[PDB]
């Protein structure tokens, strides 16, 4: 069974930095591209980052290129998201999702992890 | 950046009802070689989104046959023949026809 689990959410400091983790199981992690999607409190969804099998970022929103980093440790079967200079627009629910080629988008999502920017 | 307008944002239903939710693309999805890469995700409250229908009409794993998708170009639809309780959540259309992958505003299927 395809399972994704995000961790590391909570209260983060304004202007600070964080590392979100996503642990995958039930599929060959390394043969798949991965992404991070966030859901703001408005219920609006945005693709934060995409990474290929090989651990190379294939996409970042223009608005985020600079304070966002997506990496993977295939060996750990973990996907990471690192954001710096957090602002209040960073307050959202973060999900890791798998990019299925046939669908040509996300087929499986994790449960989510909540990041609450504070001052 | 392509805008996916979903109408109605709120659709109060009675169970056993036939629903149709709309998703309009700001740009044609048949403008490239990635012809109608329009998908639908359900997000029941507390749970993570689930792929419902991908590529306009292709039902994904775990999806009942009462769900169907249609449309092409900019006007896409999603029907639920008989609406059950388990169908109630938030519906997001999405597109991967054009970079960057974009999500809709959502249609909230709620009981009345
Ligand atoms: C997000 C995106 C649309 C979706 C695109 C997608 C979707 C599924 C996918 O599946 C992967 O396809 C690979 C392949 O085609 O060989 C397979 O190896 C993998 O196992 C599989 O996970 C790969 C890709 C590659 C680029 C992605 C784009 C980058 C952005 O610019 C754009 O907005």
């Amino acid at each position: 069974q395809v399972q994704l689990q995000e961790s590391g959410g909570g209260l983060v400091n304004l202007g600070g930095s964080m590392t979100l983790s996503c642990v995958a199981s039930g599929f060959t992690f390394n043969t798949y591209y991965m992404s991070w999607v966030r859901q703001t409190p408005e219920k609006t969804l945005e693709l934060v980052a995409a990474i290929n099998s090989d651990g190379e970022p294939i996409y970042y929103p223009d608005t985020l290129k600079g304070r966002v980093t997506i990496s993977r440790d295939n060996a750990k079967k973990t996907l990471y998201l690192q954001m710096s200079s957090l602002n209040f627009e960073d307050t959202a629910l973060y999900y890791c999702a798998r990019l299925n080629y046939a669908v040509y988008g996300m087929d499986y999502w994790g449960q989510g992890t909540t990041v609450t920017v504070s001052s | 950046d392509i805008e996916l307008t979903q109408s109605p944002p709120s659709l109060p239903v009675s169970l056993g009802d036939q629903v149709s939710i709309s998703c309009r693309s700001s740009q044609s999805l048949v403008s490239n070689n990635r012809r109608n890469y329009l998908h639908w995700y359900l997000q029941k409250p507390g749970q993570s989104p689930k792929l419902v229908i991908y590529k306009v009409s292709n039902r994904f794993s775990g999806v009942p046959d009462r769900f169907s998708g249609s449309g092409s170009g900019t006007d896409f639809t999603l029907k639920i023949s008989r609406v059950a309780a388990e169908d109630l959540g938030l519906y997001f259309c999405s597109q991967s026809s054009h970079v960057p992958l974009t999500f809709g505003s959502g249609t909230k299927l709620e009981i009345k």
